[PDB]
């Protein structure tokens, strides 16, 4: 029974608590350093630094790391994005003391010894493998490649070049100059407030204020192709989307719910979809269409995608595309329209529901400006949109330039400017 | 509001020493199978999937 | 200050309750804007004879298709509308739905499993459909390596048992099913007791259960003809299964043994000896000598890729035992580390590494817990298994009673000196032959 | 309780230095220590360019050693003169061990 | 990592003896050749102690 | 398929104790090893006599 | 070299006959070679050890 | 040497020690019935092939 | 591709004697080893003609 004690600090940290009577305490830190902050000089060092969690420190040797968090039974993890990286760890609540001061070496001062770094150079290969095992994956950091000159545009797996020549001078000159304490933010939850108070101060000793903070990812229009041997042909289109806290970000996200973004029914044809019920009256049933929506500070990024059998990808990408073009003539009943705001509000509420994305949106939101937004507030926020911005957001994509990425046979694949 | 939760998008790998990296936001799935043929890439060096952060006894 | 003392008492406790036709409804407040509601059915693939494998599958494939209360495309329509997720499930022992939406949206959730427990439509053509969707669901699953391996590791375990054969049902028997067969498994296998509704979250206990009486109560109770199903001890043999396809880039592997039940205390100790037996990747950095013996033997002179340990109890036996890929060349020595980890529980049982183990299971156990979903299928799942809840404080009272000496006695129990069930998918070879490995489950300096 | 008398340390040091031959190889105090597990994996940490002096001053000194000759007298290693380049590497491979060793025993 | 495949005595052991594929098939009659391997070792011991006599 | 395989029945080499799909088998067990144990247990008191 | 020159010393003992200055001589020449391989050799080595800094 | 002091190291032992008294009165018997000793043997009940 | 190192036999003669690698800077000690190889090969054959007169 308590609200969020939302807190800054003079450090310019940013601090937060939720009181909970769950055993398991769970505690995030959020820099807002990402894949983005690099340039061609240093790509890929992300890739890296989110896996050198487990090195050795200034404080504290790497077998007493590795040791200490799973003695203890708690552990640590590395979540990470185009935007933020999000340090993590849980454990039980009479055992804090100790992790937490590993997150205080982990992130604070992380010397990377060189020969651990080369050491950990190969396997960056093999988790960017497993990673492309996810078909999905493989087209959209190919779209974002294909989306953005700039900031964006850079992956978040290490290019396949870049496997072998990272550095650890490379590591410190992006630790330095984007671990910044302004820019973090910390998250607890289970745990209470004023030991946050008295943990926080530990970290308020290092670090001066204001990351490098550089680039501002301006949009393109090119395409990726690749060209496979595999009959699943599967890519994606997509359109500029303004982004974030504009109600027209709120109305490409109903939009995108009008579209039917994901399966509500488990072994069941989406029967409500509007472009699974043009495709499948389209062309064969094997298939899958679904709207996407980007959403990131400085541009956010919309469009349908779609995997589908080689033959009938010309056939499948021109029939939902248009159906959004059905949208852009005004053809819109206000009730699937009220079906697709409540997909919003239950579909966000059951993300929230889960204590560790809850935590992922607590410090998602706690670097933007900091100010929680109660979920509620968020549903007058949905219930804010109209139609017509609706309206407005399909028609700003059929009106829009258009991007393209691709993965398959690609024989008879629309390119980008005839789509 | 920028998170993948409350905007369904691209995913946010979890990828570290001590948990695999699944999670992420739609970007469709599972959804594909109703239809014939979702055949998934075949052990290129592959993880087993799930994760068992989900155990029972 | 927050602590076990305390903390562990602050989960609320679940409601029991029984209507008159025998159907328990269980539920949790929890102070939240959602809440799922769902059936955990008892009927499972075991209680199939030969004649009907495919029956209970088959009947989750097209169960929200149709309703006599309406046309399925109405029923999906509805549930997209309220912005619910439907969702369901099968298993060798529990079937089981359960609806996904706000505690705003509930009674209207609540009808609707009434409706796909109570009459489902059963349209000849619809089943004509499923037939075919089934058999292109079937090559597609086909893809998978670790799915099969269990089945082996079931069809070689239990061989005669009715607990063995596949969920899926066979690929030949499929198409041999008809409409009677599945009303028939309908009528003599779901009804209360036997049905069990559960909910978390949002929900008001009082609510559900006056709710649950206007629906479920229609459930005939005693049973037709007076039915009764016959469970059997049944036999577990320690027989092995070995399929190869040498093209296969890695050879994927899984070696079990017999396991106390769905009802013991033991069951508590092998978890921890699991925790100490300890999983792993090669996609972790936390690899090279450090964490887990059996992980740390993955990463020495790189033996294996990828594993886990497992324990798949029932009510009748249940299944201990490890899961691993390996390479070609490997496969002989990521054995001979296994065992060997095995051997160094069923002795050299030091007290740290058990209260490791029993931090790690800690953590585990509550880690599971959070969400509804989890909350609810544990208490569907429980009801079914144990009858009560099993609150988490019973849970972590009975784990510090558990000592390295009691992990030694159980696991010298149930591992040392047995008669392994193994399975393997190719590309096996340098696996070694039974003898070996049943040589390999006892020490002789021991 | 060194000082002056540390001075004097060094007068036998220096000349123990001199009766061992190492350096009338040309060998650094440093080649010349026997390779347990230990060093070699403290060879593994060394830098490339310093790792590859330490292959070419230990070269030499074999291949002197077959001819039986001495490296002539303005080019022995003074005394002075030497890195002790492999002892934090040494150094921290043996807390290492220990460190793992004392882990390991409780 | 089994010892066997580590001391050379024992890789050679390995070899020869525990860990050699074989055909399955085999009869009665190959296992003649290793009884000559026996014979060989009887005829030296037992022929040792009549040498401490003749 | 993965799972159109069935074991063949093997109810012909079976031991006549374990021959039923009813009976638990952890009782069993130790007659079975045993009688085997007690086999190879005299035979080594032959060849150490 | 001390050791062999003992050795030496246990041979010219050795090829003698019986009495007091052989005996002594090889009482002291035997206590010296357990004493020079077990007590002397080692302590050496750590002085030798700390000689260079080690 | 110094390493091998250690609480688990005694634990361990302990849980090994009777494994030792097996082995011990497995070479102990064994020794002397294939010496045959007349010393040990007699005290025995039956065995009594010697004179 | 050389004989030697087709020929199972040969392959033993090839790295126990022609081709294993050995320090550059051994000196005349480290041939008194080979030597009470020859040694024996000698104490061996001459004894066995004393045998066949004693
Ligand atoms: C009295 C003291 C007895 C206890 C000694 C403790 C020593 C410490 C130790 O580490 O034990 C090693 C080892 C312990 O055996 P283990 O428990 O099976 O573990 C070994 C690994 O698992 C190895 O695993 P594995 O799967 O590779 O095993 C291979 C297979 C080895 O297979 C064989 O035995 C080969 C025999 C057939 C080949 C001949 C072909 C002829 C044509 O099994 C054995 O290892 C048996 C070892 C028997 C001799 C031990 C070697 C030392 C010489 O030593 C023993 O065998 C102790 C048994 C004593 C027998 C009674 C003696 C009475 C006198
Ligand atoms: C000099 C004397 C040396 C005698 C052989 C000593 C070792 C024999 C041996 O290999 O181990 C037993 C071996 C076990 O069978 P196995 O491992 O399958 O041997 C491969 C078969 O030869 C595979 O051939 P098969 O499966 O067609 O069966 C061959 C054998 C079939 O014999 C068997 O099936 C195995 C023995 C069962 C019969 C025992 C009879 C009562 C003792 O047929 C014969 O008995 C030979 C025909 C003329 C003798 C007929 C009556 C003799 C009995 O039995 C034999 O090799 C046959 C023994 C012949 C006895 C001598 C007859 C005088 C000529
Ligand atoms: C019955 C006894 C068994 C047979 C005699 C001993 C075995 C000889 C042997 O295997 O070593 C050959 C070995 C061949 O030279 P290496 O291969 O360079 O040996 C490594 C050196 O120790 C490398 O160390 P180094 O470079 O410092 O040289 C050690 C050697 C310096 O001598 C040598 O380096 C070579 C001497 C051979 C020159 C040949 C002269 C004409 C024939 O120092 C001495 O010889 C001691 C000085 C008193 C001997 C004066 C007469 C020697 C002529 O010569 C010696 O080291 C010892 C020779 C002294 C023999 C006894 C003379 C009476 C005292
Ligand atoms: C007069 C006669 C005196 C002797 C008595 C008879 C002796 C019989 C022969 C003794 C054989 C010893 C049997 C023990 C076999 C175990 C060998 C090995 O496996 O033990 C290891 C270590 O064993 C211990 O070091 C020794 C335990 C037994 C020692 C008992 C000695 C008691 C002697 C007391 C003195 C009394 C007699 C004194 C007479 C002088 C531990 O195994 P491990 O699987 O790796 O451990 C887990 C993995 N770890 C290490 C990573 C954790
Ligand atoms: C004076 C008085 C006279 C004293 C005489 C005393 C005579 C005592 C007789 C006792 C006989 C008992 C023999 C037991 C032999 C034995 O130990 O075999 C062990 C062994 C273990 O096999 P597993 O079952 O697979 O165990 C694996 C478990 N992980 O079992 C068998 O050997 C059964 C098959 C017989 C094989 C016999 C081969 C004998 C050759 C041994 C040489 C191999 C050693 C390799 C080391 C080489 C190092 C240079
Ligand atoms: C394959 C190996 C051997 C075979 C086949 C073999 C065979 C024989 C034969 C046929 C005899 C004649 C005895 C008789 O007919 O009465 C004999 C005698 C003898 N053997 Fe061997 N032998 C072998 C190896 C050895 C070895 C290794 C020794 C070592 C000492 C040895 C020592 C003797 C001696 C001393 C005699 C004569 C003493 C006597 O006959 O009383 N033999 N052997
Ligand atoms: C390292 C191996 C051997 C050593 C060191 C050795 C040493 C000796 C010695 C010191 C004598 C005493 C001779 C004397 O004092 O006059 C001797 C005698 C003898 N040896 Fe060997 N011997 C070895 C191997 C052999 C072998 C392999 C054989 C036969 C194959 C053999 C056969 C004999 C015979 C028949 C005699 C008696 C002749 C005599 O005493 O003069 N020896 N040996």
């Amino acid at each position: 029974p308590q609200d969020l004690e939302f807190t800054k600090l003079p450090n310019g940290l940013v601090i937060a608590s939720l009181e909970n009577y769950s055993p398991v305490s769970r505690i995030g830190l959020f820099i807002k350093a990402g894949s983005r902050y690099e340039d061609f000089s240093n790509l890929g060092t992300t890739h890296l630094l989110r896996l050198t969690s487990s090195l050795t420190t200034k404080g504290a040797s790497s077998f007493k790391i590795t040791r200490g968090i799973e003695a203890v039974g708690g552990k640590l993890s590395v979540t990470a994005t185009r935007e933020n990286m999000a340090y993590t760890v849980e454990c039980l609540r009479g055992d804090v003391d100790i992790l937490m001061e590993f997150l205080l070496n982990v992130t604070t001062a992380p010397e990377f010894r060189r020969w651990e770094v080369a050491d950990l150079q190969p396997q960056l290969k093999i988790d960017k493998a497993v990673a492309f095992q996810n078909p999905q994956t493989h087209v959209i950091e190919n779209l974002h490649a294909a989306a953005y000159r700039n900031a964006l545009a850079n992956p978040l797996y290490c290019p396949d070049y870049r496997i072998g020549k990272v550095t650890s001078e490379e590591l410190h000159y992006f630790v330095q100059n984007h671990f910044t304490s302004a820019r973090m933010a910390l998250i607890g939850l289970g745990v209470s407030h004023p030991v946050l108070k008295q943990v926080a101060e530990q970290f308020l000793n290092m670090r001066g204020g204001l990351g490098l903070s550089g680039a501002k990812a301006n949009y393109r229009g090119g395409e990726i192709r690749e060209q496979n041997g595999d009959s699943l042909v599967h890519a994606a289109f997509v359109a500029e989307s303004a982004v974030a806290g504009s109600a027209e970000a709120n109305a490409f996200s109903v939009l995108q719910h009008v579209l039917g973004a994901g399966p509500h029914v488990k072994r069941g044809s989406n029967t409500t979809s509007h472009l699974h019920q043009a495709v499948a009256k389209a062309t064969q049933q094997p298939f899958d269409v679904s709207a996407f929506n980007a959403s990131y500070s400085d541009s956010g990024l919309f469009g349908i995608y779609t995997i589908s059998q080689a033959t009938a990808a010309g056939d499948v990408i021109k029939a939902a595309y248009n159906q959004v073009k059905t949208i852009a003539q005004g053809n819109l009943s206000n009730t699937d329209v009220q079906a697709a705001k409540n997909k919003l509000k239950a579909g966000y509420l059951m993300s929230v529901e889960s204590s560790e994305c809850f935590l992922e949106e607590v410090g998602s939101q706690a670097l933007v400006a900091g100010s929680y937004m109660p979920p509620s507030t968020v549903l007058q926020q949905i219930d804010s949109v109209a139609n017509a911005d609706i309206i407005n957001a399909a028609k700003k994509f059929v009106s829009g330039q258009k991007s393209m990425a691709a993965s398959g046979n690609l024989g008879h694949t629309p390119f980008v400017d005839e789509l | 509001m920028l998170s993948v939760a409350s905007r369904s998008g691209p995913f946010a790998p979890v990828l570290s020493a001590t948990s695999r990296g699944v999670a992420g936001a739609l970007r469709p799935l599972v959804q594909a199978t109703v239809p014939a043929t979702p055949e998934q890439p075949v052990l290129d060096l592959k993880r087993p999937f799930l994760s068992r952060e989900s155990l029972s006894g | 200050t927050a602590t076990f003392a305390q903390a562990l008492q602050f989960v609320p406790e679940t409601q029991v309750s029984l209507l008159d036709n025998g159907l328990r409804v269980a539920s949790e407040q929890s102070s939240q804007p959602t809440c799922t509601v769902g059936v955990w059915i008892d009927v499972g693939s075991r209680f199939e004879t030969e004649k009907n494998n495919g029956a209970g599958y088959f009947l989750e494939h097209l169960a929200f298709k149709g309703t006599k209360n309406r046309p399925g495309s109405a029923l999906e329509k509805e549930v997209e509308s309220m912005g619910a997720h439907l969702n369901a499930y099968s298993t060798r022992e529990h079937t089981a739905y359960y609806i996904k939406a706000l505690s705003k949206d509930l009674p209207k959730a609540v009808e609707l499993l009434g409706d796909i427990v109570q009459n489902c439509s059963l349209e000849d053509s619809q089943i004509e459909k499923e037939r075919d969707v089934i058999l292109r669901e079937m090559q597609e699953n086909d893809a998978s390596m670790r799915d099969v391996v269990f089945n082996y590791l079931h069809a070689t375990a239990f061989q005669g048992t009715p607990l063995a054969q596949a969920v899926e049902g066979p690929s030949e028997n499929v198409r041999k099913l008809s409409r009677a067969d599945l009303t028939e498994y309908l009528s003599t296998h779901y009804k209360a007791p036997r049905m069990v509704l559960a909910a978390a979250g949002g929900v008001e206990h009082q609510q559900l259960l006056d709710l649950a009486q206007k629906h479920l109560g229609g459930i005939p109770w005693t049973y037709a003809e007076d039915a009764v199903p016959t469970l059997t001890p049944c036999r577990f043999t320690g027989s092995e299964i070995r399929h190869r396809d040498d093209a296969l880039p890695f050879a994927h592997v899984a070696i079990a043994v017999e396991g106390p039940g769905w009802a013991s205390p033991d069951n508590v100790a092998l978890q921890v000896a699991n925790a100490i037996i300890g999983h792993y990747d090669c996609t972790y950095g936390g690899g090279v000598h450090l964490s887990s013996p059996l992980a740390s033997g993955a990463v020495a002179n790189k033996l294996c890729q990828s594993f886990q340990t497992f324990s798949i109890c029932y009510a009748e036996t249940g299944l201990l035992g490890a899961h691993f890929v390996c390479d070609r060349m490997k496969i002989d020595d990521m054995m001979f580390v296994l065992q060997g980890q095995w051997m160094r529980l069923c002795t050299s049982a030091t007290e740290s590494e058990v209260a490791r183990g029993k931090n790690i299971l800690r953590n585990a156990l509550v880690s599971h817990l959070d969400g509804t979903t989890p909350v609810c299928e544990d208490i569907g799942r429980s009801l079914l298994t144990y009858g009560r809840r099993i609150p988490l404080a019973e849970w972590e009272s009975r784990i510090a009673e558990v000592d390295a000496s009691v992990v030694r006695e159980i696991c010298s129990k149930y591992i040392y000196d047995q008669c392994p069930a193994v399975a393997g998918y190719g590309p096996i070879e340098q696996l070694p032959d039974y003898n070996r490995i049943r040589s390999g489950m006892f020490w002789l300096r021991f | 309780a060194v000082s002056a008398s540390g001075k004097w340390l060094d007068g036998i040091r220096k000349w123990y230095y001199n009766a061992a031959g190492f350096n009338k190889l040309g060998l650094m105090r440093d080649d010349t220590i026997y390779e347990d597990e230990d060093v070699k994996e403290a060879i593994r940490r060394l830098p490339e360019n310093l790792y590859n002096d330490r292959m070419f001053r230990i070269k030499r000194a074999l291949d002197l050693n077959l001819k039986h000759q001495i490296l002539p007298k303005e080019q022995w290693t003074k005394y002075e003169e030497e890195n002790f380049y492999l002892e934090p590497y040494l150094k921290e491979v043996i807390r290492e061990r220990k460190e793992r060793e004392e882990w390991a025993k409780k | 990592t089994p010892m066997r495949k580590t001391n050379p005595l024992m890789k050679l052991i390995n070899h020869s003896f525990i860990d050699l594929p074989t055909p399955s098939n085999i009869s009665a009659w190959w296992n003649f050749g290793s009884l000559l391997g026996a014979c060989l070792i009887l005829q030296i011991t037992t022929g040792l102690f009549l040498a401490m006599h003749y | 398929s993965h799972t159109d395989i069935k074991v063949p029945d093997f109810s012909e080499y079976r031991r006549l104790e374990v021959l039923d799909s009813t009976k638990s088998s952890r009782e069993s067990s130790e007659a079975r090893k045993g009688f085997s144990y007690l086999v190879t247990g005299v035979t080594t008191v032959g060849v150490a006599y | 070299w001390l050791l062999a020159a003992d050795l030496l010393i246990l041979t010219w003992i050795g090829g003698q006959p019986v009495s007091y200055p052989f005996t002594i001589i090889g009482q002291v020449a035997s206590v010296l070679y357990f004493t020079t391989i077990l007590i002397l050799m080692p302590t050496i080595s750590l002085i030798e050890n700390k000689m260079l800094k080690w | 040497v110094t390493r091998f002091l250690g609480p688990r190291y005694r634990e361990l032992v302990k849980n090994w020690v009777p494994t030792a008294y097996t082995w011990g009165a497995v070479g102990a018997v064994g020794l002397v019935w294939a010496t045959d000793w007349r010393l040990i043997l007699d005290w025995v009940p039956y065995i009594n092939g010697k004179f």
